[PDB]
């Protein structure tokens, strides 16, 4: 099934013929636009009061990246590399080897955060829950060198945003 | 005290336009279910001196191709002639009184075009001077309406003075007697400041900002004071034309009040047009003036010449 | 001393140039939509006087929104020459920062950092417009701190 | 929603119709932001028998 | 004395939709012809896929025509599903349906209000700006990202809807046809508008079709065509809405076209609304779609896919297809080859905008620069497709 | 919280006029709302700290930093990988 | 919302109305407190020179009755 956009004739009358010159004479339908306007004029706006109001997000959110802990305090990384396997942009840079007491863990982990595209793959990867992007998306810098992320950074992040980012987790785990 | 009177009408004049620029874009802003200028200061009230400040600081980049004897003129007459509209304005009382004040608005407002002729000129870059040129068509084209109908309207004042208007409409608006020549002066005043579907010279989204893309900081400021004054200014003279208030020779702050009031509520239609039509064509608009416009305003001249002769309702000269 | 008096005036300037940053809409891909989202109702750029403006001539901060590619970085360059000064370029999105998605091209140039410089960088892809608009306010900060007269008074 | 009588009927008016109905701006009829948890269910294959994956 | 201006510029200018030089040469007033160079947003799209997985290529279709992402990613799905043999479940067809309906939605609003930004009613870009952030919220809560969701994938969408999104979604349908009012009090009959529009880049079916139009550029000039009836993929079939056709092939019968694709746009949104059905929302075939984490922590099987899904991918049996979907902009394909391995061998991107924009000089023949602006906004264009 | 007002302005902070040895009465920022009120703030939640508060670890931060760059303690990036090749030290003994 | 446009409005209007207040003003106060006297046409001009003229204070506006000699 399809419809007519335009197909339309005029009708060709007096009466209509006259709503039509007055129309063009006394620019009627210009007043609608401007009858519209000022109904807008005296409409509440829809502007929020940032930063004192925020935006609504959900758990989902992708932002700042992180690194998590066990309760124990003991990393989740087990450096399987599956982020970096799965990262879309290669931003993810890994090197691991045997910890002093045996675990598998990384020595490096750097994310180029300007490389990457923020889609969120490696924590959709990661076996353990240990890479995620938070909620915090009010970080820009002042230099690009900032946003070259180490493992301490990452870390950081981690224990920094943790306590939003385990709620966020409870939150939306059970659709994962 | 002469001299007193004088500064006491430029200055509150350009205080107007500097707060103007913050009413439109409020306008404008409640318009679009946004706010506008909220921030710097209550409610955005020290916005125009952060814009004023923030110019004046800003480098003036002139151009290496422009001649800048005429580059500095352009904006000088442009001012002036901005300012020197408002002499003969009759709140109640003018600062110039003269015999031909209507025909001293015309010809001020006809030297206005040269600030565009000289600024695309000036700023070379081979381009803008076409912009320029398409203006000054523009321009010249709407002086012919705006010429034609101030003399009809004027055929019942009986004078050119502008203080015998507020005698003509002691008890009636002269709009109730000229409605139809009040909407195409509107629109030719519409057109004449380059504004609302008419700015062709400036098209944010047609040639970015046209005839001023070279000019920077201070002498564009000037030329925005230019234009928003003669805004002010055309909006005043709209109200004293077709809306004339009462006048008390004992309480002339009543008259003042009225006719603030009115050239207010204009000037906010002015933002209004701005914020609920498209832009006109360039052939658009020269066909509206010189195919629609200009046939009825030849009619309706014909019609208020006939019309005091034929009821013996011709005004005194005096 | 006369320093008291410098600051003043120092202070004075900087506010008024940051409460009236005129930028120039630079809107090379994804990360345009969102910029003109902070434009929109919901954010609305223009209630902190960060007006919608044009030609370079009257803008104050270039805001990089999108990838550069090597035929534009030129083009890119020149504006930002066209520029009058005090003049502020905003990197938005990750193709504006290093590159992104495409810092492996090549028809890319990684971040647009090599081409002019860069105040502020905002991250993501796109950052969302609250994220721009925290970059915008974290350059108006910049702006507050700036001792451009201090600097002058000591010379 | 918080306008007056008067300007609810003004900006009625100005645009034609009746706009307090239909409102842009969202309130308590939107859903809770803290939802219960799911429940989701399984695929066609989550079978103990009779799935060998050569006939899927 | 011939000095036709040949004003070869106009990239950094707001009405070039982003990043465009347009080389042209006019008889006084009149474009005589337009040369659009375009190469100013490609950044080597299709080569890069050739070195991602399949499920790492996903991501580059939200970011070719970054109005219309979900579209892409439902695109590049459908042609990955019919190179693997394999169907998504209905669940996750009917969120498709769903969310390319709203993508359209989106799409429509950013097409019709910055054309009429650029010809200079800038008034209704703001009013429906605010329904595109709601839209986008609804992005957000169902990927984690408001524009570029990455949710659409090979084997259905990437999670489930969360709980109460369908009521917001609802909340917001039922009264965006309030602001399409809104929208056409504006322009519809405005004698500005309709003189800016109205018999302007006038385009012939015969030689739409044969200048490779598609969508509200073929249907614009009378032809009965749409994807989403002839060729109907997902549960499109399911689903009834109306086709809306011009008649005058010029720049105002388009934009009466997009205004009623975003009214039978919410139109089909309701019936995806009443009619989503329960299930699972990708294929339950592990080794295309990955298992549910639970499963990956608790079976051998599971975590082996898992592992291999996301380190490797999925080996997609070899052979060429072209897939084409009803984009919002138009019939955007991709000529998708596989060799066999779990990276696409080759991956032309087909986008609508790049036929309708090599179109532009026939267009602007015998029209003044003001409508040249109309006429590019008329056949909306993203250089992220355009260039690729 | 006001919820009568219409959602993206049913809640809102005001924030501190002093944080972290800094002055914030005029220069505050979104960066400033530690990530127990940023999730109420931001509506991913209906439930403020105050009624639901987070999991206490010993790891979290017991003090929320703002964005510090700019600031002598912003990040730099470095290495965090050991040295790959060992030279071969020469003997301080001369062999005459 | 739409109210907070008012303020600059009102300024604007103080601004506006400063012009004719002042000009009012001063033409009372350098006319004798009566409205500036206007000659449009040479017998106004006329009437205001032997208006200067009879003054004794080579002003128009002292204006004399029939107190100056009858
Ligand atoms: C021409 C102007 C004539 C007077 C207008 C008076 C006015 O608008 O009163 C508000 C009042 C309520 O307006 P509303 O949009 O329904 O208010 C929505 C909420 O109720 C609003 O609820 P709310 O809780 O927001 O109300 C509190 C609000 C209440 O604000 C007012 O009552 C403003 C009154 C202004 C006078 O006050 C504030 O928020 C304080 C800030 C005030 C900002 C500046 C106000 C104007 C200053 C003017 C320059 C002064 C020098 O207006 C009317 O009742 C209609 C007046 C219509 C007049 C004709 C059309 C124009
Ligand atoms: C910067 C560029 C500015 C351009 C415009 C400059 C002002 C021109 C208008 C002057 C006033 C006028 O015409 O008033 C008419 C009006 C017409 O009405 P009126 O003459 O009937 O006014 C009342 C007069 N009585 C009482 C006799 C009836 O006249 C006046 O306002 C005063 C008349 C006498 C004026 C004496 C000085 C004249 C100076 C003219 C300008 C000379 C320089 C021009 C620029 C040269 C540049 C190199
Ligand atoms: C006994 C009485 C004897 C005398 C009778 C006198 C005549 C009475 C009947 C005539 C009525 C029409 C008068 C002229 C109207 C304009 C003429 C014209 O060409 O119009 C159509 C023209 C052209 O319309 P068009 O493009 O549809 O038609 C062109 C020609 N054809 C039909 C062949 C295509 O339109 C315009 O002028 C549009 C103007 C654009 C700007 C709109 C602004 C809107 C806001 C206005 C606010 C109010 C303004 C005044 C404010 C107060 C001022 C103090
Ligand atoms: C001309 C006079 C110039 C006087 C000196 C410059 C101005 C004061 C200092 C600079 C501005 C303040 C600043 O930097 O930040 C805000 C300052 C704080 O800046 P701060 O840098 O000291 O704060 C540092 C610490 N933090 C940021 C953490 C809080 O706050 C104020 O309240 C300053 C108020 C100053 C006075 C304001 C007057 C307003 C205008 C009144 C008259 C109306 C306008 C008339 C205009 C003319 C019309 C014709
Ligand atoms: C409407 C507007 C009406 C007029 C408003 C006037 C407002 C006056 C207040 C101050 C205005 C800004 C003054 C400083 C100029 C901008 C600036 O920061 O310059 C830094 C510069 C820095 O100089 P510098 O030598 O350190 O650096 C220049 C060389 N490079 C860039 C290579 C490093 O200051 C100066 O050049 C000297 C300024 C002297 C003091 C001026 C005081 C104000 C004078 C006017 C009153
Ligand atoms: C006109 C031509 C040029 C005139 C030049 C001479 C005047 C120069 C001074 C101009 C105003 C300077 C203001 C000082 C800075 C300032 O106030 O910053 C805001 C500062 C805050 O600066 P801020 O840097 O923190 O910026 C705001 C940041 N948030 C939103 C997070 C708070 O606040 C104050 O100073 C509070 C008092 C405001 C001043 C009083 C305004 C009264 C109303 C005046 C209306 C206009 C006149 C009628
Ligand atoms: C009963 C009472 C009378 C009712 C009215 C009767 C006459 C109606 C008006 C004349 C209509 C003539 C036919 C017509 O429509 O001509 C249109 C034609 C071209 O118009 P255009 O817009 O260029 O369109 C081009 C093609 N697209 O036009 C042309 O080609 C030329 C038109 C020239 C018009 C000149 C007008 C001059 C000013 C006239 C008004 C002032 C008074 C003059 C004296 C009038 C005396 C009666
Ligand atoms: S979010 Fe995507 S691009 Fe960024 S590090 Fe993770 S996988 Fe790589
Ligand atoms: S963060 Fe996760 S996916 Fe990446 S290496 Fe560590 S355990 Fe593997
Ligand atoms: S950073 Fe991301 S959203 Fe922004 S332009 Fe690049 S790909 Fe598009």
């Amino acid at each position: 099934t399809y419809k007519f956009v335009n197909m339309r004739e005029p009708s060709m009358d007096m009466k209509s013929v006259t709503d039509r010159a007055a129309q063009t004479l006394l620019w009627t339908e210009l007043v609608r636009g401007l009858g519209m306007t000022l109904s807008y004029l005296f409409r509440e706006p829809a502007t929020i009061n940032y930063p004192f109001e925020k935006g609504p997000l959900s758990p989902r959110f992708r932002g700042e990246h992180a690194l998590r802990r066990y309760p124990s305090g003991e990393e989740r990384c087990i450096a399987c590399k599956l982020c970096e396997a799965v990262c879309p942009a290669q931003a993810i840079t890994i090197e691991a080897e045997p910890r002093a007491d045996g675990s598998r863990r990384t020595t490096r982990y750097d994310i180029d955060m300007t490389k990457c595209i923020y889609c969120g793959f490696c924590q959709e990867a990661c076996p353990v829950d240990a890479i995620v992007e938070g909620p915090n998306f009010e970080f820009s810098t002042e230099t690009h060198e900032e946003l070259l992320y180490n493992k301490e950074k990452l870390l950081n992040n981690g224990d920094k945003w943790e306590a939003e980012i385990a709620a966020n987790i409870q939150a939306d785990y059970l659709y994962r | 005290m002469f001299m007193i009177n004088i500064l006491s009408l430029i200055i509150p004049i350009l205080l107007a336009v500097a707060f103007l620029t913050l009413v439109e874009r409020k306008v404008l802003g409640y318009m679009q279910l946004r706010k506008g200028p909220n921030v710097v200061g209550p409610y955005g009230l020290l916005q125009p001196i952060a814009d004023a400040l923030k110019l004046v600081t800003k480098e003036p980049l002139r151009p290496g191709t422009s001649s800048i004897s005429m580059f500095i003129i352009a904006p000088i007459l442009g001012l002036s002639l901005a300012l020197t509209m408002w002499v003969p304005l009759p709140m109640p009382y003018p600062l110039i009184n003269m015999n031909l004040g209507v025909l001293f608005m015309l010809a001020m407002s006809s030297l206005a075009v040269y600030s565009i002729l000289w600024s695309g000129w000036a700023s070379n870059s081979k381009y803008a001077l076409i912009g320029a040129l398409r203006a000054v068509a523009q321009t010249i084209s709407y002086e012919v309406t705006l010429a034609i109908i101030l003399l009809s309207v004027l055929l019942m004042n009986g004078s050119y003075t502008l203080s015998t208007l507020i005698t003509t409409q002691e008890h009636i608006w002269m709009i109730f007697t000229s409605w139809p020549l009040a909407m195409m002066w509107f629109i030719s005043t519409l057109a004449e400041t380059n504004r609302a579907p008419f700015d062709l010279t400036e098209g944010e989204s047609e040639l970015v900002s046209g005839f001023n893309v070279e000019y920077a900081a201070g002498p564009f400021a000037m030329f925005f004071m230019a234009e928003y004054a003669n805004i002010i200014m055309m909006n005043a003279f709209t109200a004293i034309l077709f809306l004339g208030a009462s006048h008390d020779p004992h309480t002339p702050e009543l008259y003042t009040i009225n006719f603030v009031l009115k050239t207010l509520a204009l000037t906010i239609t002015f933002l209004w047009i701005r914020a609920s039509y498209p832009r006109f064509r360039y052939d658009q608009l020269m066909h509206l003036l010189w195919k629609s416009f200009l046939p009825l305003t030849l009619a309706l001249c014909m019609w208020h010449i006939s019309l005091p002769i034929m009821t013996a309702s011709i005004p005194p000269q005096s | 001393r006369g320093e008291y008096v410098v600051a003043k005036l120092d202070d004075l300037v900087n506010w008024a140039r940051r409460s009236s940053l005129w930028p120039m809409t630079f809107g090379l891909a994804c990360c345009a939509v969102e910029m003109m989202h902070m434009a929109a109702p919901r954010y609305d750029m223009d209630r902190f006087g960060v007006v919608f403006r044009a030609s370079p001539r009257q803008s104050d901060v270039m805001i990089v929104a999108g990838t550069l590619t090597n035929k534009m970085a030129p083009a890119l360059r020149k504006v930002y020459d066209q520029m009058p000064e005090p003049r502020y370029v905003v990197s938005m999105g990750s193709c504006a920062n290093g590159g992104g998605y495409y810092h492996y091209s090549y028809s890319v140039v990684r971040g647009c950092d090599r081409i002019v410089p860069v105040d502020i960088y905002v991250p993501g892809c796109p950052p969302t417009a609250e994220a721009l608009l925290y970059g915008i306010l974290q350059l108006q900060r910049k702006i507050k701190r700036e001792k451009r007269l201090r600097i002058w008074y000591r010379r | 929603a918080s306008a007056t009588r008067v300007i609810q009927l003004l900006r009625n008016w100005a645009s034609g119709r009746d706009l307090q109905a239909k409102l842009q701006l969202r309130y308590q009829e939107i859903s809770k932001r803290t939802q219960p948890p799911p429940k989701l269910p399984v695929g066609p294959s989550h079978k103990l028998s009779n799935n060998y994956y050569c006939t899927r | 004395l011939v000095s036709n201006l040949t004003l070869n510029f106009g990239p950094q200018h707001p009405a070039a939709h982003g990043v465009l030089r347009l080389v042209m040469e006019l008889s006084g007033e009149m474009v005589r012809k337009c040369d659009p160079h375009i190469g100013l947003l490609h950044r080597g799209t299709e080569k890069l896929i050739e070195y991602k997985t399949y499920l790492q290529a996903l991501p580059y279709f939200d970011r070719l025509d970054y109005v219309s992402m979900m579209c892409n990613e439902q695109a590049y799905s459908l042609a990955v599903e019919k190179l693997l043999n394999i169907q998504p479940p209905p669940r996750a067809q009917w969120i498709r349906v769903l969310f390319g309906e709203i993508t359209r939605l989106l799409n429509h609003i950013m097409a019709v209000t910055t054309h009429a930004l650029d010809i200079g009613a800038m008034t209704p870009f703001f009013w429906m700006f605010e329904e595109r952030e709601k839209m986008f919220e609804f992005y957000e809560r169902v990927s984690g990202a408001r524009m570029h969701a990455a949710y659409i994938r090979p084997g259905g969408v990437h999670q489930d809807l969360p709980l109460g999104l369908l009521d917001d979604i609802y909340e917001f349908s039922k009264n965006f046809s309030f602001r399409i009012d809104e929208l056409e009090e504006m322009l519809t009959n405005n004698r500005i508008w309709r003189n800016r529009t109205v018999d302007i880049g006038v385009v012939t079916a015969e030689d739409a079709l044969n200048y490779g139009f598609s969508g509200v550029m073929l249907r614009g000039s009378g032809i009965q065509w749409d994807l989403r009836k002839t060729q109907p993929y997902d549960v499109y079939d399911q689903v009834e809405f109306d086709v809306p056709i011009g008649s005058r092939g010029d720049c105002y019968d388009r934009y009466l076209c997009r205004v009623e694709e975003m009214r039978q746009s919410l139109r089909i949104i309701s019936q995806c609304l009443n009619k989503m059905p329960p299930g699972e929302i990708k294929v339950d075939d592990a080794k295309v779609s990955p298992p549910k984490r639970a499963e990956m922590k608790t079976s051998m099987e599971s975590l082996i896919h898992h592992f291999k899904l996301y380190t490797e991918g999925y080996q997609v049996p070899p052979g060429a297809t072209y897939t084409a979907i009803e984009a919002p902009k138009g019939e955007f394909g991709v000529y998708l080859v596989s060799d066999g391995s779990s990276r696409p061998y080759r991956c032309k991107i087909k986008a609508p905008g790049f036929a309708h924009l090599a179109g532009l000089d026939k267009m602007s023949k015998g029209h003044m620069l003001a409508d040249v602006v109309a006429i590019i906004g008329t056949q909306d264009i993203v250089f992220g497709e355009v260039d690729r | 919280e006001d919820n009568k007002q219409f959602f993206g302005r049913h809640r809102w902070v005001i924030y501190t006029t002093e944080m972290n040895g800094r002055d914030t009465f005029w220069d505050v920022d979104g960066s400033m709302v530690p990530p127990e009120w940023h999730r109420w703030l931001h509506c991913m939640t209906d439930d403020p700290p105050t009624t639901k508060p987070p999991t206490a670890r010993k790891y979290i931060w017991t003090n929320h930093k703002f964005n510090v760059s700019g600031t002598p303690q912003q990040y730099v990036p470095y290495s965090t990988t050991r040295k790959k090749i060992q030279e071969w030290v020469p003997p301080s003994t001369p062999y005459k | 919302m739409w109210f907070e446009i008012l303020p600059g409005i009102a300024v604007m209007a103080a601004c506006l109305f400063i012009p004719g207040m002042a000009t009012a003003h001063i033409h009372k106060f350098t006319n004798g407190g009566k409205e500036k006297r206007v000659a449009h046409f040479s017998y106004q001009w006329n009437l205001m020179e032997r208006d200067r003229c009879i003054s004794g204070v080579n002003r128009y506006h002292v204006t004399k009755g029939l107190e100056n000699i009858d």
